[PDB]
């Protein structure tokens, strides 16, 4: 998917009866791929951030199909779950898939520290998770497959400290002209 | 038609269901200094336990009969509610449940859902039999209905649905706090309760102080090959309450 | 909670919404995250190197570069991140000798800020290193590093960071237009000695006093072309900042 | 969700629509005696070119890959919008700007739209190149992109459109004033803007002040056999004004 | 001489003592609002966890050479206490702490008791070595001094206790909050301290925020045949708050 939008995206199976995980990810700002969106930018340019985190997810699929699905978030010193209940165990949303087109919700600042370091080395701020809280209904011969975009940017309460010339990007040589 | 709800640190909405009635109007609420049996400032773990839980996938087809829970101990292993139940000798709480049950505008069927209290399940045997604690208390597992072969069935409840499982008439059942899961009607249907009992405070673990029904008045159906659909409920206790503190239940 | 974000606004905003929370004195300045914080720091700008030629002293021992922010990567995408910029400058330099002899003894050079228009000098005896009122400036060997604040330049309202289109005859496409400030200017003003040296200067900028216009999304791969967008390099791929993991299941 | 829109003389609706964010949220408007450059009193053609005109149908697949104006070029054929850009040196205009993109209930993909500034396009090949001015200029025609053979390469501007065709990354492209068509969400998108420069009022043909990008996010797909949809997109010009006038523009 | 105490549900006295110096002076207390960093409203299980625990019996004997124990891990098993710690990212607590060494008349010797910060353990072994996690982290089971063999000698922590395991001379250690057990003065000691740390509340199980040391600093004796007497430490936790909640940590 790289090469294409499609690594924006994410496909899903209305064929399946089961609780399991559809995706998961790092909340570390500047780890992959994180990193790679402008919020993730603007905290690679910077060392120390701090503030909870705004999420946000279109049910992308038929306008004529319904699910309801789990967002959750992991409070770190643990491993990523590996059942749907233990992502209700942390602090989650289920999503009313409604006429409106979005759910947005917010990994909660639960660091330490009223900062952490933006990037990471042997180090974790927690993990985003997904999961079919119900099975994915399409009506018949609706195309057997849905799609989900996610969206992310800074809350309110969010904020950075020490500009740093970013870890994300790299000049080999002379620019030439 | 749209609802969201909000409990101790957790949400639920629907965008197709008409609100709960509030089981006999009394929104849930703490014992009373006027009410009350139990000595001690009781434990209220509020927030952290006063927010949703949810039971593990049931699902259906026209074939399917039923399925039923009894509280708190179909919710003794959520967290915080659970253990705080186990290691106390009494509690109370009321609930708020929401059950969860989108089709497609294609589909038909419908399940009565009711509220229940104690429900006293009669055996499946004839003669001098009574209901075995396993089964009374299936936990966060429950008890759907099947046509066979369930094992020790001197000490299993009776199957038998339509007599509310207790040699009462279904369709009566509607004198208890109800609602209908219909699935042109709505996508999900809710109720909420406080605590009851004949007794201020309850021996959780001994005593199923509330219980909750669901049954498939009317076939699911579609012509869609997803010829079965989920069931999942979640809920929050309301204004849980737990009194003398010691170990933990066995 | 719910929302449409394909209305462009950006989503749901409240984080109390969804968190039971307690009160908190959230109090983190955002001063750090100014403009005039970001934009202002100074970085390396370009690379005056040159060699002091012996066998005509007189025409090689100086050089020229056209002025731009386009050469020097982190610079660069500090301001290819909006339309248009507008700031008063820092304009710092290190002049730096290296020795290919013995010695070096006292050594003086000389910068001239070229605006377009003006006499380039062609020579280091070129009578164009006289400067009635270029602005030219002088370091030698144990002087501090020469520093000057240049005020914003352009006949527009700000720089363009970005161009679409041409001058009117429809050639250089984008900034190639725009950004004619001309040059940077620089000459051994010491007459010609005996040691061959290397003078180097690494120029520095901060911008100061600024304003943007309209942010634009990071530069995601190597820089390639100066004033043009060009990223596809020759015998190369396109490997971006965005690295790839075996599941999505997994963190 | 409904608007209904109205310029110089002809009027767009859609019923299934969120209404467009106004771009920085600065209402068109024209220049001022403050800012100004241009000495004249300048042009305004006012309902006769402040009115809305509409490009040939493009039209979409899952094998699509995506498409862009870049304007006032884009418009240069619009009557007296077209002739009174290429009879003066100099002018401004903002814009109105609505895709039209209605499917079926049983259709999904979708699209991001991003009005985007001077959106300064690399080159197709590597090394010292420039884009040619056949294809930054592609007037109405635009620019749809490609798998394969555009000539001139060399000349050409890149198809890597999720590279946003100057090596950004996409998906932080929502850095400006955008939407998404997703047909669930809606059956049309729109987006309004001032003029902009860093100029109070520029030479028309010689510079893209502005440029719009419709990009295949998501595959279009139904299981109907209409596997594909037109969509074409509507602009009016907004305030739009004009300075220098002589001959007409080759 | 004489004293009763009582937290959350238990309490606590010695009738030979002299009162606790309260560390710092600074009485326990919750976060405030002013020098947070924690979002939410926080866990406070109140009076089931601002309770006294105790520890396993050590005893000791003109032979022996020093204990010591590390919070909030010391603690890690004490129910409430130990899982609202295990199942939160974050928290903080103070302690009242009570050591109790009841001797006769008839015996002399003495321990100084010392509460401690960070008190970053040396290693054993010398060059290229740090503490493990097992050592560093005993639990309630602790670390009594001892003479020989224990395994794994390159992550053991030092048992040079007059080096107060750390490089640092003894009897300076009175820099701290501190008291003796010292058999004629008294029968027991105690001392309470608020919570502490850079950061305005921490990560439990990965930080020791407190520590606890007790050594003896006179031998013990007696004539009598009860040559040895246990020593035991009760502990409770002060306004202890826990923020960050998700499953229990392993």
């Amino acid at each position: 998917y790289i090469n294409s939008e499609n690594m924006y995206s994410v496909v899903l199976q209305s064929s399946i009866n089961a609780p399991d995980k559809i995706f998961s990810i790092r909340t570390d700002v500047a780890s992959q791929p994180l990193a790679t969106t402008l919020i993730g930018e603007i905290s690679s340019y910077f060392t120390h951030w701090t503030g909870s985190l705004r999420f946000s997810f279109m049910f992308c699929g038929t306008a004529n199909t319904t699910v309801k699905l789990l967002l959750a978030y992991t409070p770190p010193g643990i491993a990523e779950p590996t059942t749907r209940k233990d992502a209700m165990l942390g602090t989650h949303v289920i999503w009313d898939v409604g006429l409106q087109s979005t759910i947005s919700m917010v990994v909660p600042w639960i660091s330490a520290s009223h900062y952490r370091n933006t990037s990471p080395g042997r180090s974790t701020s927690g993990y985003i998770t997904c999961w079919y809280q119900t099975r994915l209904v399409i009506p018949p011969q609706t195309p057997p497959t849905a799609r989900l975009l996610c969206f992310v940017s800074g809350c309110k309460d969010f904020c950075l400290r020490m500009a740093r010339d970013t870890n994300l990007h790299l000049q080999s040589g002379a620019i030439a002209q | 038609r749209i609802i969201q709800i909000t409990r101790g640190d957790s949400t639920i909405t629907s965008q197709d269901v008409a609100n709960a009635i509030v089981a006999y109007g009394v929104w849930p609420h703490y014992l009373s200094s006027k009410d009350a049996s139990a000595i001690d400032k009781p434990s209220q773990p509020d927030t952290s336990s006063n927010r949703f839980y949810t039971l593990r996938s049931v699902t259906w087809s026209s074939s399917s009969k039923g399925w039923w829970w009894k509280l708190p101990d179909a919710l003794k292993d959520m967290g915080i509610f659970g253990e705080n139940m186990f290691y106390h000798y009494l509690g109370r709480s009321g609930y708020t449940i929401h059950v969860q049950c989108n089709a497609s505008k294609f589909h038909q069927g419908t399940l009565i859902v009711a509220l229940i209290p104690e429900h006293q399940i009669a055996s499946a045997l004839h003669g001098n039999v009574n209901v075995g604690y396993n089964y009374t208390h299936p936990g966060e597992t429950g008890r759907e209905v099947k046509a066979e072969t369930r094992l020790n069935p001197d000490l299993q409840p009776t199957e038998e649905y339509w007599l509310n499982f207790d040699g009462t008439l279904l369709g009566n059942i509607t004198i208890f706090p109800h609602q209908f899961i219909n699935l042109r009607s709505n996508n999900s249907a809710t109720i909420i309760a406080p605590y009851v009992n004949a007794v201020p405070m309850d021996s959780m673990r001994s005593h199923n102080n509330w219980s909750l029904v669901i049954i498939p008045i009317c076939p699911l159906e579609t012509s869609s090959a997803i010829n079965t659909i989920p069931i999942t409920i979640s809920i929050s206790p309301m204004c849980a309450e737990f009194s003398g503190a010691r170990a933990k239940r066995q | 909670a719910l929302d449409a974000a394909e209305t462009g606004h950006t989503s749901s905003v409240q984080p109390e919404d969804v968190i039971e929370t307690r009160y908190v004195q959230t109090s983190q300045t955002r001063d750090e995250m100014s403009l005039e914080s970001f934009l202002g720091r100074s970085g390396c700008i370009h690379e005056s190197k040159l060699e002091v030629t012996l066998a005509n002293y007189n025409k090689e021992n100086f050089t020229v570069w056209a002025i731009n922010l386009q050469e020097m990567a982190q610079i660069r995408r500090k301001f290819e991140l909006f339309t248009y910029t507008r700031f008063d400058s820092e304009i710092t330099l290190v002049p730096c000798i290296s020795a290919l002899s013995q010695d070096i003894g006292h050594i003086t050079m000389q910068y001239m800020y070229v605006p377009p228009g003006a006499p380039v000098p062609n020579s280091r005896d070129d009578y164009a290193w006289q400067s009635g009122t270029n602005a030219s400036v002088f370091w030698q060997h144990g002087q501090a590093y020469p520093r000057f604040s240049l005020p914003f330049l352009s006949v527009a309202s700000a720089y363009y960071m970005f161009y679409d289109g041409y001058d009117e005859q429809d050639q250089n496409y984008g900034t190639a237009n725009t950004n004619n400030m001309g040059s940077l200017c620089s000459r051994i003003v010491t007459e010609k000695h005996i040691h061959k040296v290397h003078i180097m200067t690494r120029i520095y900028h901060k911008a100061k006093h600024v304003k943007a216009w309209c942010p634009r999304p990071p530069r995601a791969l190597e820089y390639t072309r100066a004033h043009r967008t060009n990223f596809k390099i020759e015998d190369r791929s396109i490997q971006t900042a965005i690295v790839t993991r075996p599941i999505i299941t997994t963190a």
